RNA sequence: GCGGUAGUAGCAUGCUAGGGAGCAG
RNA sequence: UGACUGCUCCCUAGCAUGCUACUACCG
């Protein structure tokens, strides 16, 4: 498997370009596609490494109880949790290094 | 390989497209019919037309990315922050472009 | 710790100086890309505390553009 | 769900097929009435599928427009909020260098140039009142940026050099007190 | 629906069937009760899925062929822009000084490097330091390229206008070094 | 009792297009 | 001001196939 600095994708989800990933809310699609990248640390010998897995998995949930509780206290808006839970769960990322390719 | 030994005693103001004055409609324009290839020697084009008429489609857009016309209607440049052989200044002000940092 | 918190106030820091149009003294923006790419590149939080002075200092050295006292009765630094 | 228009045929028809196998009858007026149940079931599994993918499609469209709108409330408000994190970011540093050229450019000490790091290192600041330079300076020395420097020269507005001795709660108020004050580092 | 040339059927089999339900039906009238809407309702709705078909293709067509003029007038703006060019960096060739080499020419071929160097009318000379200055554009007049160039402005990086008594040994660590020398020529 | 044919609604797959975003040399 | 390629996730519109119920004629 495929590892990468962990000092390069934490950097970057701090550092962008505006409106961005100055609020995480406007793009939570920047977030699962630095997850995939970050999965195979999470086999890692170093502690300190699989974590960085961790964290981007638990501000993807964050991102998300804010989007559908933010529209919910200012406009009385209801959405629904299906089919969104999948992106906070260390499956939909495993299955990006398995063989029998889909999509 | 002979080509590329012989061509460092040549002076460097004659590598380059070769201009000549050609006439479309009774106005003359100064347009690049040929080569001087350090390496693959002087080159000429097969099919230059000195008296024409009309410029189509395809007869505008190899006339506006030939360096003939604008190193001919710009001002000489001599630049000593830079080694490099330099030809033409395009405008009568030097840009200065700069890079932010990030958010 | 304390060399990330300033690693990233020089990166705020350079950014309201750049909306300040500090951009149009390529005598002093010379400086400030200077002192910001130092910061950056620092491995020790007692010679990175000292180029933030340097940099913080042009902030206050520009006048009316920043209103410090506004800023700084603005549930902060008092 | 409720109050669909189409909602008063699978509820008669519901309620009919229901109640007709107590009574009971021929097969014929069982297949007659279950010929009119579907005839009248596909009618509200249709409108009642419609809705269901209009009443989610709505709560996107009013979920995009809510993300055009905040990200250009956010952008047109770019300067008042870097000024304001920048400095909710210098608190929580608790530097001592960075409190003090904050707090004395604050009440009016502010530099003219960069505070220089060098062993030369002149700087000019201008104090604006006696009690500025009476906590600041006493005698040849100066404290800044949590720094020793040594005064070389004052200035009053115009050119006017004012000699040390004579800057004293007394003779201080017969000039023009923003001053100029130059001083060099120390070691 | 009101223009399908298959309404008129499936409307009287309507009436036929739906609206004699009243009068007492026998069950062999009954199959023209039931078997005369019915075919006719199936070819109505072959006439309504050739229909829709027919819109959706028609209005496929309405939009393709907005798209082709709206190209084909692009395309005469853009040929209109390159032309006010090459005839705009045309009136600008001092076609005394450029039909004298292209004339000494054996077939007249000419490198293009050259053509700026001994046919141009103004010098452009981009000096880093003040070193390179004073081997370079020393005074009022200097020679470069076989000539001799007068100078007329030294604006700077910033372009601010620089006078040539600015420029002194001493005074250049206050100037936007990266400095534009603007000559003309002379004879 | 079953098969075929033509519409209609509903659930997944693949492909072709458009839009936004992430990484690599 | 914003190059050339390759891979990949998410959303919408269209086309064909795959097990069903509904129609209706036909056996």
């Amino acid at each position: 498997l495929p590892y990468p600095d962990p000092s390069r994708i934490l950097g970057a989800g701090c550092f962008v370009d505006d409106i961005v990933k100055t609020d995480g809310t406007l793009m939570i699609e920047r977030f699962v596609s630095l997850a995939i990248d970050a999965y195979p640390l999470t086999k890692h010998p170093n502690q300190e490494y699989a974590d960085v897995f961790h964290l981007y998995l638990q501000y993807i949930r964050k991102l998300h109880d804010e989007l559908t509780g933010h529209m919910l206290d200012m406009y009385s808006v209801m959405l629904t949790n299906d089919n969104t839970s999948r992106y906070w769960e260390p499956e939909f990322y495993e299955a990006m290094y398995t063989p029998h390719t889909v999509l | 390989n002979f080509n590329v030994l012989f061509s460092t005693v040549f002076p460097p103001t004659s590598f380059g497209p070769l201009v000549r004055k050609i006439f479309v409609d009774g106005v003359p324009f100064v347009v690049s019919t040929g080569y001087h290839f350090r390496e693959l020697g002087v080159v000429h084009n097969q099919d230059v037309n000195l008296h024409s008429s009309r410029l189509s489609f395809k007869e505008l857009l190899v006339y506006a990315a030939d360096p003939a016309m604008h190193a001919a209607s710009g001002n000489l440049l001599l630049d000593k922050r830079t080694t490099c052989f330099s030809v033409a200044a395009l405008t009568n002000n030097v840009a200065f472009q700069t890079v932010k940092p990030g958010n | 710790s304390k060399m990330s918190d300033v690693k990233c106030t020089s990166v705020v820091l350079l950014s309201v100086l750049q909306q300040l149009r500090v951009e149009s003294s390529s005598k002093l923006w010379a400086q400030c890309v200077q002192l910001h790419n130092d910061i950056l590149l620092a491995k020790d939080t007692t010679e990175a505390f000292e180029k933030m002075v340097s940099l913080l200092s042009v902030l206050l050295s520009m006048q009316g553009a920043v209103d410090i006292n506004k800023l700084c009765e603005e549930m902060l630094d008092n | 769900f409720s109050s669909l228009p189409s909602y008063a045929a699978f509820a008669t028809a519901q309620e009919a097929y229901e109640q007709a196998v107590a009574n009971g009858d021929s097969e014929v007026v069982l297949k007659k009435l279950k010929k009119s149940l579907n005839v009248a079931k596909s009618e509200f599994d249709r409108d009642a599928a419609m809705q269901r993918k209009l009443e989610k499609m709505a709560d996107q469209a009013m979920t995009q427009m809510y993300k055009q709108a905040r990200s250009e409330d956010k952008r047109a408000k770019v300067t008042s909020a870097m000024q304001t994190m920048l400095f909710t970011m210098l608190r929580k540093l608790d530097n001592d260098a960075l409190n003090n050229i904050i707090n004395n450019a604050r009440d009016g000490c502010v530099p003219l140039n960069i505070i220089p790091l060098t062993t030369a290192a002149k700087l000019m600041v201008v104090i604006p009142d006696y009690n500025t330079y009476k906590n600041t300076c006493d005698g040849t020395t100066f404290t800044y940026a949590s720094a020793l420097w040594e005064i070389q020269q004052v200035v009053d507005a115009d050119s006017k050099i004012v000699q040390l001795s004579e800057i004293s709660m007394d003779n201080s108020p017969n000039l023009a007190w923003p001053l100029i004050v130059t001083a060099l580092r120390a070691n």
